[PDB]
């Protein structure tokens, strides 16, 4: 009740999360994990208010409780257990309450959507558009400075002014020892969630949101140099068809996503909405972050280790492209050629990996039936 | 980026100024251009901000010698474009070869309409095929940018003519083919048997046919803008939508298909086997499907929009059999909070079907019709200027006999390299 | 709070013009081995001042003192005092004093001559602008291409330091004040007020380039203060440029009055240049705000 | 340092009455003169004081011809702008034989009012340019000043010769006009009658008159664009801290004014700068750009916005630039005057050079020139007929307002340093 550990010199079974952690070791055997657990975290939950009082008075009563189990001269496992998930439940009935209606849970899961997920296509596309080329270069000093000023900008371009988000987002480059490669996205957050978000969950988001960014962006690549044909001989069937076989791999990895991150994060927020506990809270939040990782495909190693790999053969495609209309049959369309079995090739080493059986696995399964190329080339 | 969206011609005008209309029962804008009180949705992509929140279209109106339309410039949602852009015959000759004088002061009003964009990346041209000055005027605007704005596209917005053979309906279509095939980006293009028949599948208005497919034509170009218009986590720009759509230069006519022709619940996979029809087909010898892209939106729940998508490919009864390897992509976006949509869970097709060939073919039996009575020539005092000998029209035909044969030769494997 | 911020830092314009009217008047009269720094005239002028100043010498309008250290018996040309020994003092009560601090009344006075001498550069602008309606072209019939080009070259000049202007008044008297304006009113501690009092004037001179940081672009400032003073004392004692033509009459070193029109050219280049490495290297907002305004349009005009 | 005012000819002293009378609520001064509460201001700059609360504004005006100049009989506002001083024609020869036969006794008057300062700073004509008795009158008056008394820096409200196409002769008018102004004035507030009449789209149905409607426009943009004179702080107090970067020099002195949101007289800045630059607005109507601009933002306006709303300026790109040198935008920033009304807490104008000026004195010498190719509507009676004769009046007026017309467009360009 008043977040003190007056164990000097000792051990009473618990040794900022550190001399706030449950030794195991010398606990109780006739004592569970599966109560101490608790006891643990309402101990780290009046951690976080008894500071910042330079939590309600029904102290006494549970002091009183307390005594009154005191005098049993027979252990009462199951109404000890009991009144210290009572204590758990009284904390967690107004640490989920500040959560949302004193934190705004909600709101920043909604920023965290909008950028860490790419929940604001228009902002994404504004931004990649404009800071495609110094991003698309290897990164120098200043450039994370100016793809901050082009963010911003992009954030005001699109003329759909948000609740003046900018404040707390900024894009930082791991530079020097490929600015695309390099790049993330660094958050910040207020001390009455700064334990929810502890980096140990936004580290993980980084690289999720790195993984949609870089397909993203060759996505959208492609897609423009696709128009630099259209301004208009055979040739020209090559480089199209060529297109359509680019634009199949990149679009399998993400029109399911699309799908995948909004239905999973449906199942978070109907989780959130659910109950008045922070415990609820907590694991909903890890489990909806590790259901994602899943969908990140690293589980799926074989075409993780051909994600940015194959993203760079439609690299190779974009940039090939890039400069003339006209008949490039000089080795243009030869080299192309690799790409044309090679994407159809990976995609039937894929098509036999999406026979987790995950329905996502199994919708990205659907998507080359008939035009049966795609697992038979 | 942003895109300029001109309009020139009788059914050009007619077909933009009726699709504002179809707007402002599905997206967000009053005829003054005024923001509305049922407006999730982006307007910047297409309509320009002038401050007191009057967003314009970045639209224009053009029509020398019209019939009707000069009607349209006092109907309501004309206006919505507000920035006094009215401007300067009907048949094809009579817009191409005036243009030669005509085209400097209005490609001025298209660079004000440039000012309304913030950095370009193409124009919208609902310019009239077949209907009007359009064709010929707005396939010489495409000529006039492509000289100043080569990487800009021009998507065209179209009607076609089918309706068993005023009558001189044909005569104006073939020049648009084949100025489009040698130098244009797009054209979603929309026939007048095909979306008759599927008119009298819903609604009583047959009577004025032709006058009464631009309903359907402003839904389909709606549709073709709603991700452009709404934050699609894919296809928010016009490359996104059209890249596989049109994988080779030739055949760049579009097609398309709304299957929830009981427009205004049910899970999604309810519509996925009413889908698969060819004949919800919006343009409908032998017919494949070159690669299939569709949409989902509006009433989107995300275990039956995976489970639709999951029991449209379990039955697949659909010609899905040529080279082109997209089986289906569809993904989800989101949609405006009030307006509805086509049965609100709102999907459509647009996987590219050869049928659209068919209608090339029916209006070359049109063509040839006339071609052999030579009776509703006319002959417009401006309408000889274009043709030294009637020779455009010929080498359109063949131009779209070719592209007759191509989407056939598409329906095969044998489309690897022209032959 | 208020009544400082008019007087000493001087949102009274009007008395604080009335002081750089009569002050600078005397000081561009001349008097150049610093035979105008004398105490009776110094504070006939202060006193002077004090009485033009329009709002009264008011209760809260009281205690006002000047000050100086090594008085200097000589100046620069132009009579800048480019070592700002001109100053101005509050005298502070005891109650007022527990807030009112030495540290404090000393950066106050130090942004007052830093200040007052951009108030030198804005009597100076006057004086250059003077200089047309003194001799007023008299010779009505005749126009002139050194007119037409000199009396643009002082137009940059007199267009950057009054930018220069705007943005310092910014920098202070509102960038700073408005937030110190609810700062005061939230707390309830003497020692939160005079630290609150401490942030305010601390963020003054951080934000009002006074700081010994941004040093290094102020030391431009200095580059284009002495060469705007020391090239125009050369017009004021002169005429206007060679006959023939379109012609004035009456001094022969016009082309060194373009070359030094040149080199102040030179240095607004250079400015731009510098300014933008502390806002790639460091975090300054309002040194973006500054090279965000002053070539507005461009890299440079 | 202090004001002098002059209301001359009908148009002049119907603005310059309308103007005083906007100033009645500006300042709190009764018909008879004296005070009211109402309206931080110490009104030393513009107002002399008889000790009993007489608000006495330094003007002087006339009733002269019993034209439309005895416009100030008909009024209850007798002794407001008037220290009991008013001084005792369709064409220009007119109004300036008629000030060249009146100078000496106007010029005692003018005298005794500025007599009536510490010390002065400028001038202040309500100036119709092209007028009958206005033009003529004043722009004689100009030239006297520049004999009588150069040493004080002239400013004067222009209103300019385009009522969307009065009297006829207005484009002689106008030039006889131009050639004083191009050797004599040190600033010329310039406003286009058609941009006026245009500027009350944004407020209002009334755009016709272009005159008794004008007026009240003419009122509020003199008003304002001289309010932080009468209700000071730091900065920009005398005129010339204006005058110096609306007018860079005397051969560019006609200027572009802009009263751009019609609620200048609050949204974030962001929104109003917008406003403050709508093309469909602004008081003036083959490649133009701008020189420097001003805006004397007296307005409720904070910090954080002002950063962020030049920031997306500099993005719409509004404001058309690259000129010679200092194109940048002088705001001025100052909170919003203890008068101007509560509605919309943020005000201050966009003046400043502009080419398209250039162009309204283009077309002014081609209105002229619309006369000039076929001499219509002469008038001949020897008050006019004898004097602009041989023309020189007229060519080298559009000479030397010609010579500013390639000054204006060479400043629009960098290349403007060198002596070319």
């Amino acid at each position: 009740l008043h977040g003190l550990l007056l164990d000097q010199h000792e051990e009473f079974f618990i040794k900022s999360l550190k001399q706030f952690s449950l030794r195991v070791e010398i606990l109780p055997s006739y004592i569970p994990v599966r109560v101490a657990e608790k006891i643990l975290f309402v101990g780290e939950s009046v951690q976080m208010f008894e500071n910042q009082n330079v939590l309600k008075n029904q102290e006494d009563t549970f002091a009183a409780e307390l005594h009154r189990l005191k005098q049993q001269p027979l252990f009462s496992l199951v109404d000890f257990e009991q009144v210290v998930d009572r204590i758990r439940s009284t904390v967690a009935e107004h640490l989920w309450k500040l959560m949302v209606e004193e934190s705004d849970l909600l709101g920043q899961l909604k920023i965290i959507k909008d950028f860490y997920l790419l929940g604001r296509g228009e902002l994404f596309q504004a931004f990649i558009d404009t800071a495609q080329h110094m991003l698309k270069t290897p990164p120098t000093a200043v450039t994370e400075h100016d793809v901050n000023v082009a963010f911003q900008q992009s954030a005001h371009k699109v003329l759909l002014d948000d609740d003046n988000l900018l404040p707390l987002l900024h894009l930082t480059i791991e530079y020097h020892g490929s600015g695309w490669a390099a790049l993330g996205l660094s958050y910040k957050v207020q001390w009455p969630l700064h334990i929810l978000f502890t980096p140990a969950v936004l580290e993980k988001y980084n690289v999720v949101f790195k993984y949609l960014l870089s397909v993203r962006r060759v996505q959208a690549e492609l897609q423009h140099c696709w128009a630099l044909q259209m301004q208009r001989q055979t040739d020209a069937i090559k480089w199209r068809l060529r297109n359509h076989m680019a634009f199949l791999v990149d679009n399998l990895q993400y029109y399911l996503q699309v799908d995948v991150l909004e239905s999973q994060f449906s199942q978070l927020l109907h989780q959130i909405n659910s109950t008045r506990d922070f415990e609820s809270i907590r694991l909903a939040h890890d489990h909806f972050l590790s259901n994602l990782l899943a969908q990140s495909f690293i589980l799926l190693k074989p075409v993780f280790h051909c994600l940015n790999e194959i993203l760079d053969l439609c690299h190779s495609f974009c940039s090939l492209v890039s400069q003339n209309l006209g008949p490039l049959d000089e080795r243009g369309a030869a080299q192309l050629s690799i790409l044309v079995k090679g994407f159809s090739r990976q995609s039937s080493l894929l098509f036999k990996i999406l026979s987790h059986q995950i329905n996502s696995d199994l919708a990205q399964l659907l998507l080359r039936l008939d035009y049966n190329k795609y697992y038979t080339q | 980026r942003e895109i300029i969206t001109l309009q020139l011609g009788q059914c050009g005008n007619q077909i933009g100024f009726e699709f504002w209309k179809q707007l402002c029962a599905e997206h967000g804008i009053s005829p003054e251009g005024i923001v509305e009180e049922f407006a999730t949705d982006r307007k910047d992509v297409f309509f320009y901000q002038a401050d007191d929140e009057h967003y314009i279209p970045r639209a224009v109106l053009l029509d020398l010698e019209p019939r009707v339309i000069h009607s349209i410039l006092n109907s309501p949602y004309a206006k919505l474009y507000n920035p006094e852009n009215i401007y300067l015959g009907n048949n094809w000759a009579s817009g191409f070869s005036q243009g030669e004088k005509i085209h400097e002061d209005i490609f001025d009003i298209i660079d004000r309409e440039a000012d309304g964009s913030d950095s370009l990346e193409g124009f919208v041209l609902c310019h009239s095929i077949a209907g009007g000055t359009g064709s010929g005027l707005g396939s010489y605007l495409l000529e006039r940018l492509n000289d100043r704005y080569p990487k800009k596209l021009v998507q065209t917005y179209s009607v076609f003519p089918n309706q068993d053979e005023v009558v001189v309906q044909p005569y104006n279509s073939l020049l648009t083919l084949k100025r489009l095939t040698q130098n244009a980006d797009c054209v979603v293009v929309l026939d007048n048997t095909a979306l008759n028949r599927i008119a009298t599948d819903r609604l009583h208005i047959q009577n004025p046919s032709f006058s009464q497919i631009n309903q359907l034509v402003s839904t389909i170009m709606s549709a073709s803008t709603t991700t452009l218009r709404y934050p699609g986590y894919m296809n928010n720009d016009l490359i996104g939508l059209i890249a596989s759509l049109i994988p080779t230069p030739r055949l760049h006519f579009l097609m398309t298909g709304y299957t929830p022709l009981t427009t205004d619940k049910t899970t999604v996979l309810d519509v996925m086997r009413r889908l698969l029809q060819p004949k919800n087909v919006m343009v409908s010898t032998n017919h494949c499907y070159i690669a299939i892209l569709n949409i989902i939106q509006g009433e989107v729940d995300p275990t039956q929009v995976h489970k639709s998508l999951q029991r449209i490919r379990e039955r697949k009864l659909a010609n899905f059999i040529p080279w082109g390897p997209a089986s289906i992509q569809v993904a989800l976006s989101r949609k405006s909070p009030y307006l509805p949509s086509a049965h609100r869970v709102s999907g459509l097709m647009m996987a590219n079907h050869t049928s659209i060939s068919s209608l090339f073919e029916r209006t070359c039996r049109q063509y040839d019709k006339l071609r052999k009575r030579e009776a509703f020539l006319e002959q417009f005092r401006k309408e000889d200027m274009f043709k030294d000998n009637f020779d455009e029209m010929d080498t359109s035909r063949e131009i779209v006999q070719q592209l007759i044969d191509e989407y056939h030769a598409a329906t095969r494997p044998d489309y690897i390299s022209w032959g | 709070y208020e009544a400082l911020r008019h007087f000493l830092l001087m949102e009274d314009g009007e008395f604080a013009q009335s002081l750089s009217d009569l002050l600078f008047e005397k000081l561009g009269a001349g008097q150049t081995p610093g035979e105008l720094l004398n105490p009776l005239v110094l504070n006939s002028v202060l006193s002077k001042a004090l009485q033009c100043s329009l709002h009264g010498d008011t209760p809260h309008a009281s205690n006002l003192s000047l000050a100086l250290k090594y008085l200097p018996e000589v100046f620069a040309p132009n009579a800048p005092d480019v070592l700002s020994c001109l100053e101005l003092r509050y005298k502070v009560d005891w109650p007022l004093n527990i807030v009112i601090t030495e540290g404090c009344v000393s950066k106050y006075s130090g942004v007052f001559s830093f200040l007052l001498q951009l108030k030198l550069m804005m009597w100076a602008l006057k004086d250059v602008c003077f200089h047309l309606k003194r001799t007023a072209l008299l010779s009505h019939m005749a126009g002139s291409v050194q007119f037409r080009q000199l009396q643009l070259f002082k137009h940059e000049m007199q267009h950057f330091v009054k930018v220069i202007q705007g943005y310092i008044a910014n920098q202070i008297l509102h960038v700073t004040w408005c937030e110190f304006r609810a700062r005061l009113a939230t707390v309830g501690d003497l020692e939160e007020i005079q630290r609150a009092h401490a942030e305010y004037l601390h963020k003054a001179v951080f934000r009002g380039l006074l700081t010994e940081k941004a040093a290094p672009v102020m030391n431009v400032i200095h580059s284009i203060f002495s060469l705007v003073l020391k090239f125009r004392s050369q017009l004021i004692s002169q005429a206007w440029g060679p006959p023939g033509g379109p012609r004035g009459a009456e001094h022969p070193n016009f082309a060194l009055m373009q070359q030094s029109y040149n080199t102040f050219k030179y240095y607004s280049h250079f400015l731009f240049k510098v300014v933008t490495k502390l806002v790639n290297r460091g975090y300054q907002p309002h040194l973006e705000d500054f090279l965000l305004r002053i070539n507005f349009n461009n890299y440079y005009q």
